[PDB]
């Protein structure tokens, strides 16, 4: 692509996103959307070859199915209340239509059928894309209308990716597949504590954000996109082998790491609203998510596996790539949890 | 995340088709102007939760106002209960309602 | 010579004339001797609508002027 | 053969700024003339809104007198009830007013400024 | 609410169930992404014209024109399915299905 | 009303000069006449075959120009504003938005046909 | 009495375009040095109305794989949209009198590409189906400058409403402010009505009969007084455009005159163009109105925006 | 009857979508959709909204003629499914029309519906107002106030156009 | 910038056409004098009905009647 063009499409992606969470108007925020999709697109198809292209249908057919909901819940809405302010919506239709598009532009179960095979055809730099800053704007406008939310939806859209995102990662071996599957039990976490305390949702996201970025620019900067690449790490850059096992055991939620900073949080404000039960399932399920975490760190960094000859080739030469912000990410995945309080100012 | 860019700079992007009672082209007034100006002069900073409980009269009117429910309920009982009479026989329509009324103005 | 196109031309013409001068002549006919009143606009609407109910015929253009005042 | 193409480009400019003068005549005395039968229509409202008080309040008080009529045998039915919460006055509904009148009214005045040529 | 809203929604829940239900041709379930926005700018026009709620009347204009700019959209990736393979049928895009 | 009644009058004679047009002169139908025509020759395949669309980068643009004719076209009542030079500043925008795209289209090569 | 008023506007513009299947002939032949038709009538007068019994008593040769539904309704639908195009037209009263009259053209102009369209497509046949897709490609290239320019030369009306364009043009033609627009919507009523240089789709040379290729007599008829009605239509809505001529309210029939004799110079000049010009290629056409007039039809749309404001001569909308 | 007629005309917008909805062909398709959008430009015609109809007609008129293109370029097949070539096409074409008659009487009968919401069952002439715009027609000055209120609703609509030209000349390359 | 002026000019007319009409109506209605007209024109076109003031006892400057000499006049259009 042409790296003005590319500019201008990842800078209208950007725009399209500030669109959505700055605007106090309903058509904004369905315009916000729709630029995102526009531009986003052809992020995808970067490459072209079958893979981005029906990675690309599956995507604009999912997307356009979410805004013509969104839109139908705006004009029930607009029935229903005469105005088109961003807030709570004033009819459990448009509530239950608007939280249905929004599910499926986060991808969330039982919507949640694209994400691996979208993130599996798009390269490493576009799935991060998808992934991270595409769960910005429809977490925005369920921060907006949380007092219309159905607690029932919510809840069950919830469980039910966390439990479908927990168990697909286990019979992965693609990267981008297992990364799908994860944002799959992690907006399920996000949203489960949506109606509780909306703080911890924002800092499920900002923590998710910051550990997904740091497994793909990972990914990105050893080249690997399977997980029989990445066990080939050790003969190449054994520090990034430190890396992925470092944040792999963050991502699965274990102490002392800062991906165990959400979920506690989160289950510290799910008890306070007498539910035992509810984030009990969700800590157990979550254990799936571990256990492909662990998978990947015993064919990376626990142990190693054989590789080729031609690796002595690579040996003598030094990655020139643009591994940007991967120590800070490193560093801010792993070791943030002494700075757990620091969750205040997302109030 | 709303990032409220537009009391923060002070720009008005979107404020203005926000709500019917807002400043309208040569100054049509929409049909229900008053009704929504009640409301949201009601409702104006005791927040959401309050809101729905103190003022619900005036959304209810406004409400009302918006889809015409009540009226055209009620109308579907005055025209079928007129229909019922028709039918039965005991009772006929007024000449103003039948044209022959050499109409006011 | 070329003037043949002429009387082929000139049925044409009167074929063309023929609906612009019958409407205007329906119009005159259909409103009392006077145009059409054109209501683009729903104040020129609510005026002809107007005419209709003070007319006394049910006729928008039945005109009552002064003498229908004492 | 023809002119040259300075002569036929100075001819359509000079073509163009007569039609723009011409134009601009024009629309400003339509303008005048838009103001004249604006201001013509304003003289006139307050008689066409004090007929249209009266109109609306002839038609609401004979479709109240005949409610009670029509509405004897129902119980519980209270004649003249609001929908509304309030006292304020509310701007009549289109079946608030023709909707105990025949068809032909109900169709001229409610359809009849679209439906008109 | 008034009898029209019935039969616009009853429209935008038929397309709805259209687009929803592929029968295995792509350019037939993006008419219907295109009737969904039919039903919605009616839907939407006949609320704003009704409650003369006059600045929301550019609305549907730029409702419709995001209309087209997800349609052309569409069939900018209908003709690189239809590149790749002879037809545009949704069952030859299963690559990522492994 | 008087507009469905034209258009029902416009529909009514173009169907009765059609329902005259196959019920009035003679039939002779056998299994050549109404063959389909391939300058006598026997027509090779079916027409419903794919016939590639040269122009399809084009047919795109144009779903796109034509919502700008359903942009620009409320100009003339635009003009009538009291926030005018506002309006003048919005339109001037907006056609040379479209021209923008249209150099765009043109310099990528986007308005000539494949093949 | 409105049935009456619709009989005497589509009775006199189906006599008028059987005449102008004379006129087409005649000016035809006189042009390429021969005679038209000066046999049957007194010369010629009756050579329309033999054309018009020869073709409804020809068998109509309805093709064995032809969609008979859609072969049927595009003859129909196009016949409908030749008449119902009149109906806004300002004569100097239209028969409907439209607010938004200019927009329920080019609307209808819009919907009349499917009759070719669909039947072209119903036709089952490989010529028929070229000759459809060129509408495609035909209607692609005119739509999107048929709109900026009739835009632009509105703006000096104030309007959509045809009628208003009588007020507009009182002084002054509107062709003396709008000739680059005049030349331009010439050309693009020419590329939107199939007349040559812009036949290209009944493009005789390239395909036997282009897309009514398999309809024969009757349901031609139907194409073949179709398209004639669109160019005196068309005509008609250019002198209304940029010839608008004298009108006195009480003598309606002084407008009535003048604009037919323009509109009829205008149909001549059709056909003067259509007699001595090479017709284009289909792709040619479309570097035509994408490539030279619309970006000139953008730089006169921000002039004739910018240009009333700049006069303090903003045209009334009412 | 007359009194029905925004009605009547949804009645013939809910069959046009029931007929492209159950998806014969796209050229069938475009068919159904004209006709839907041909109706639905006088639905909404008759609340007021000339500009408004007249417009979306226009636009998926051009819409459906780009559709038509592709459709006989890219989604053609050999024998088109007309209306009642497949079983499928036909069963789910039958069981919109007659759930939406269905729907029908059950509204003309008892004059009240629910299905989500709650529908009346007289003619939605009723709910028009009783007054006049005067020397305007309201939804031809809001469309207008697009350009001096409207201008970050420009600057996005602008720029989302000019994007989508530049992303679909970005999709179709190939390389 | 001459010699390319006449090279486009040469080559490819019609762009200079639309780059030149363009131009100018980009740049002259920021030149004439007369676009503070159009704007007093419109503002000056009474659609609505000009809803009295209720008399408090001062305003000087409203007037009592139509054709009384203090309020808005329009002698510069009928002038021009
Ligand atoms: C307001 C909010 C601001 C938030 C931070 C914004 C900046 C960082 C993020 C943006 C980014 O990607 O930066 C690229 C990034 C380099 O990318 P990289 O791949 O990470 O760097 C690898 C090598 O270090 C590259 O080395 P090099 O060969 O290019 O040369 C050395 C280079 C040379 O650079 C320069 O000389 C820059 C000179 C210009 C500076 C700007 C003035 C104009 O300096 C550095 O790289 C120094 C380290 C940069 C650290 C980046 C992260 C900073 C902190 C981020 C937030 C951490 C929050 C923790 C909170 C914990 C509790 C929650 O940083 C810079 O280019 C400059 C950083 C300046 C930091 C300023 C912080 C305060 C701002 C106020
Ligand atoms: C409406 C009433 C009638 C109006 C007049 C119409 C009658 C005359 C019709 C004659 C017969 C035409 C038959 C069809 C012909 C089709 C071909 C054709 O016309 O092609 C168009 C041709 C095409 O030429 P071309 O195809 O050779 O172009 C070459 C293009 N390249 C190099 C890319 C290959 O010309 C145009 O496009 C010009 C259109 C009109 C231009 C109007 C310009 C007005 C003045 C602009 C400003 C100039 C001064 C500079 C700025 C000054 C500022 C102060
Ligand atoms: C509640 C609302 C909170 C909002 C917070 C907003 C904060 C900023 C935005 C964060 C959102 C996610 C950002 C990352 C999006 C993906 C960027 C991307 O893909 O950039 C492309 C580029 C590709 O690299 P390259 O190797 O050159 O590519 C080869 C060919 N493609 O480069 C890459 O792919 C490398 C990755 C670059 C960006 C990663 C660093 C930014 C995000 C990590 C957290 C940083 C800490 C501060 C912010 C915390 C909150 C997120
Ligand atoms: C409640 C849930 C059901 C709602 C719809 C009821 C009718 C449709 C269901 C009948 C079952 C058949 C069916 O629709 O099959 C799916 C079909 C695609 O299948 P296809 O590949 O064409 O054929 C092989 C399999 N038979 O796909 C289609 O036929 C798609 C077209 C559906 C159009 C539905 C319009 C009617 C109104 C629905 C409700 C509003
Ligand atoms: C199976 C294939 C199809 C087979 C059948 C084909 C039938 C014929 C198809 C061609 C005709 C399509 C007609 C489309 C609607 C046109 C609407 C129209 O003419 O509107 C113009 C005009 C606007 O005027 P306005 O600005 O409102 O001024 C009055 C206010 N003072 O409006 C007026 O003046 C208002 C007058 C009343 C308008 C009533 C509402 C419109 C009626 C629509 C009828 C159905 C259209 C079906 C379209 C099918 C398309 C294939
Ligand atoms: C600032 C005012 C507003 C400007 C923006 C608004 C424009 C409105 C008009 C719409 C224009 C839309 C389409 C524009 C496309 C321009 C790009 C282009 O086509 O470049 C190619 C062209 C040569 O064509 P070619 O490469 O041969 O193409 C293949 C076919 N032959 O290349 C060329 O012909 C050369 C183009 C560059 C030089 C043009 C010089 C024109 C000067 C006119 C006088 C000065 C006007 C004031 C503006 C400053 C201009 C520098």
């Amino acid at each position: 692509m042409n790296p003005i063009i590319l500019i201008i499409i990842l800078m209208t992606v950007m725009l399209g996103t500030i669109i959505v969470m700055i605007s106090t108007h309903w058509l904004l925020i369905w315009i916000g959307f729709e630029m995102n999709m526009l531009a986003i697109i052809p992020i995808m198809m970067k490459k072209h070859n079958p893979r981005a292209t029906e990675a690309s249908t599956k995507y604009f057919l999912t997307q356009s199915t979410a805004s013509m909901l969104l839109m139908m819940a705006i004009i029930i809405n607009l029935m229903f209340s005469g105005q088109w302010t961003v807030m709570k919506l004033f009819n459990p239709m448009a509530s239950m239509l608007m939280t249905m598009a929004l599910a499926m532009k986060l991808g969330m179960a039982p919507f949640h059928f694209w994400v691996p095979e979208v993130t599996q055809g798009i390269p490493l730099s576009s799935g991060l894309i998808l992934l991270t800053w595409q769960k910005l704007a429809p977490m925005s406008v369920l921060y907006q209308i949380l007092p219309s939310i159905n607690l029932d939806l919510i809840l069950t859209l919830s469980i039910l990716s966390i439990t479908i995102g927990g168990w697909g990662g286990l019979n992965q071996t693609q990267l981008r597949k297992i990364m799908a599957y994860s944002s799959i039990a992690h907006m399920g976490w996000m949203t489960a504590v949506l109606l509780y305390n909306p703080t911890m949702t924002l800092l499920n996201l900002i923590i998710y954000i910051i550990m997904t970025s740091t497994m793909f620019t990972l990914f990105m900067a050893n080249s690997t996109t399977t997980t029989l690449s990445l066990s080939h790490t050790w003969n190449k850059a054994p520090i990034m082998t430190i890396l992925v096992l470092i944040t792999l055991l963050s991502m699965g939620g274990l102490p002392p790491l800062s991906g165990f900073m959400p979920k506690w949080m989160i289950i510290q404000e799910m008890t306070k609203n007498d539910s035992i039960i509810l984030p009990t399932l969700m800590a157990i399920t979550a254990l799936l998510n571990l256990y492909f975490y662990m998978r990947l760190t015993y064919s990376t960094a626990l142990t190693m596996f054989p590789s080729t000859n031609n690796m002595k080739m690579k040996w003598q030469f030094p990655t020139t790539k643009r591994m940007t912000l991967l120590p800070t990410m490193t560093v801010l995945s792993t070791m943030l949890l002494p700075l757990t309080p620091i969750l205040s100012i997302l109030e | 995340p709303f990032f409220d860019v537009q009391k923060k700079l002070g720009v008005d992007l979107d404020h203005w088709m926000t709500i019917q009672s807002a400043e309208q082209p040569h100054r049509i007034p929409a049909r229900c102007h008053a009704f929504e100006k009640e409301w949201i002069e009601c409702a104006h900073g005791i927040g959401s939760i309050r809101a729905e409980k103190e003022c619900k009269i005036e959304f209810e009117d406004f409400r009302e106002c918006l889809l015409r429910q009540k009226t055209m309920k009620r109308l579907n009982a005055i025209k079928r209960q007129r229909d019922k009479l028709i039918k039965e026989g005991k009772y006929t329509p007024p000449p103003h309602h039948s044209g022959q009324e050499d109409l006011r103005p | 010579m070329w003037f043949e196109v002429l009387p082929g031309i000139a049925v044409m013409g009167v074929c063309l004339f023929i609906p612009g001068m019958a409407t205007a002549r329906i119009h005159r006919f259909s409103n009392g001797g006077r145009e059409k009143r054109v209501a683009h606009y729903s104040y020129q609407w609510y005026l002809m609508e107007r005419d209709r109910r003070v007319s006394g015929v049910n006729r928008y253009y039945v005109s009552k002027g002064l003498e229908n005042i004492d | 053969r023809g002119l040259s193409g300075y002569s036929m480009f100075a001819v359509g400019i000079g073509a163009l700024l007569f039609g723009y003068w011409s134009m601009m005549r024009w629309n400003r005395e339509r303008r005048r003339l838009q103001i004249e039968d604006f201001e013509a229509r304003i003289a006139l409202m307050p008689l066409l809104q004090a007929e249209k008080d009266r109109r609306v309040l002839q038609m609401l008080r004979e479709n109240l007198e005949e409610e009670a009529t029509i509405m004897k045998d129902v119980p519980g039915w209270k004649v003249g009830e609001s929908v509304f919460h309030t006292t304020r006055w509310v701007t009549p509904m289109m079946g608030e007013l023709y909707g105990l009148r025949t068809g032909e009214e109900i169709l001229s005045s409610t359809y009849g400024f679209i439906w008109y040529t | 609410m008034s009898l029209v809203y019935m039969n616009i929604m009853m429209a935008f829940t038929v397309s709805l169930t259209g687009l929803l239900m592929y029968r295995s041709h792509l350019m037939s379930s993006l008419l219907c992404l295109e009737g969904m926005m039919l039903s919605l700018f009616i839907l939407a026009t006949l609320m704003i014209l009704n409650s003369h709620f006059t600045l929301a009347s550019m609305m549907p204009i730029i409702l419709l024109v995001f209309a087209a700019c997800e349609a052309a959209l569409g069939l900018s990736l209908l003709v690189m399915v239809s590149n790749t393979y002879g037809t545009d049928y949704v069952q030859n895009l299963n690559l990522l299905q492994c | 009303m008087n507009l469905m009644i034209t258009l029902l009058t416009n529909f009514t004679l173009a169907t009765l000069l059609v329902t005259i047009a196959f019920w009035l002169p003679q039939l002779n139908v056998y299994s050549e006449k109404t063959s389909p025509y391939e300058c006598g020759f026997d027509p090779m395949g079916s027409a419903r075959l794919p016939f590639s669309m040269k122009f399809f980068l084009v047919a795109i643009t144009f779903l796109l120009f034509d919502l700008e004719i359903a942009l620009l076209l409320p100009l003339p009542w635009a003009s009538q504003t009291t926030n005018l030079n506002t309006m003048l500043t919005m339109a001037l925008l907006l056609i040379f938005l479209l021209a923008v795209s249209l150099a765009y289209e043109w310099t990528q090569k986007g308005l000539e046909w494949t093949e | 009495m409105f049935m009456i008023n619709v009989l005497t506007l589509i009775i006199p513009i189906l006599l008028a375009v059987a005449f102008l299947t004379l006129v087409e002939r005649k000016v035809l032949g006189y042009m390429q040095f021969r005679k038209g038709p000066n046999v049957v009538g007194p010369y010629g007068l009756l050579q329309p109305i033999a054309d018009a019994i020869k073709l409804f008593i020809k068998e109509p040769l309805r093709p064995a794989t032809s969609s008979i539904s859609m072969f049927i309704l595009a003859p129909i639908l196009a016949l409908t949209l030749a008449l119902t195009m009149w109906i806004p037209l300002p004569m100097p009263y239209p028969l409907i009198n439209m607010n938004l009259g200019v927009l329920f053209m080019l609307a209808m102009s819009s919907l009349a590409v499917y009759s070719i369209l669909w039947s072209g497509w119903a036709s089952n046949s490989k010529y028929a189906l070229i000759g459809a897709l060129r509408a495609v490609a035909q209607t692609i290239s005119y739509e999107v400058t048929l709109a900026i320019i009739l835009l632009s030369v509105l703006l000096m009306n104030g309007s959509f409403t045809l009628s208003t364009l009588i007020i507009t043009q009182e002084q002054v033609w509107l062709i003396f402010p709008a000739w680059p627009l005049a030349m331009m919507w010439f050309i693009s009523t020419l590329a939107e009505t199939n007349r040559a240089p812009f036949d290209l789709t009944e493009g005789e040379s390239e395909l036997v009969s282009g897309f009514n290729v398999e309809y024969a007599a009757g349901p031609f008829a139907l194409f073949f007084m179709a398209e004639y009605a669109n160019i005196i239509m068309m005509n008609i809505f250019t002198t209304t455009l940029f010839l608008g001529a004298f009108h006195n309210p009480y003598m309606p029939e002084l407008y009535t005159i003048n604009f037919t004799i323009k509109s009829l110079l205008l149909s001549i000049t059709f056909l003067w163009i259509r007699a001595s010009y090479p017709r284009f290629r289909y792709d040619q056409l479309m570097h035509l109105l994408w490539k030279n007039f619309l970006p000139l039809t953008l730089a006169l749309c921000m002039w004739h925006v910018s240009l009333p404001i700049l006069l303090s001569s903003i045209p009334p909308q009412t | 009857m007359m009194t029905y007629i925004v009605f009547i005309l949804s009645i013939i917008f809910v069959m046009g979508f029931v007929g492209f909805s159950s998806k014969p062909s796209p050229i069938y398709g475009g068919l159904g959709l004209i006709v839907s959008g041909g109706v639905g430009c006088g639905i909404v015609l008759n609340f007021g909204g000339s500009f408004l109809g007249l417009m979306v007609f226009l636009i998926y008129l051009g819409g459906m003629m780009v559709v038509f293109g592709y459709t006989t370029a890219m989604a053609t097949e050999q024998y088109p499914e007309v209306w009642v070539s497949n079983k499928v096409v036909l069963g789910t074409f039958i069981t919109g029309l007659l759930m939406e008659f269905l729907m029908v009487y059950y509204v003309l009968k008892d004059k009240e519906v629910e299905i989500v919401f709650k529908f009346n069952g007289m003619g939605d002439w009723v709910i028009y107002d009783t007054g006049d715009s005067g020397f305007f027609s309201e939804e031809a000055m809001g469309i207008a106030a697009l350009y001096s209120y409207g201008t970050w609703l420009v600057i996005v609509t602008g720029w989302s156009l000019l994007i989508g030209v530049v992303v679909i000349m970005e999709i179709t390359r190939g390389n | 910038v001459a010699a390319f002026l006449k090279n486009v000019w040469a080559k490819e007319p019609v762009l200079v056409a639309s780059f030149a009409i363009a131009g100018l109506a980009v740049i002259l209605p920021t030149l004439s004098p007369y676009t503070k007209y159009s704007l007093m024109i419109n503002r000056a076109t009474p659609y609505n009905y000009p809803v009295p003031l209720r008399d408090d006892g001062n305003m000087p400057d409203v007037p009592s009647h139509p054709q009384d000499p203090q309020g808005p006049s329009l002698e510069w259009l009928k002038r021009l």
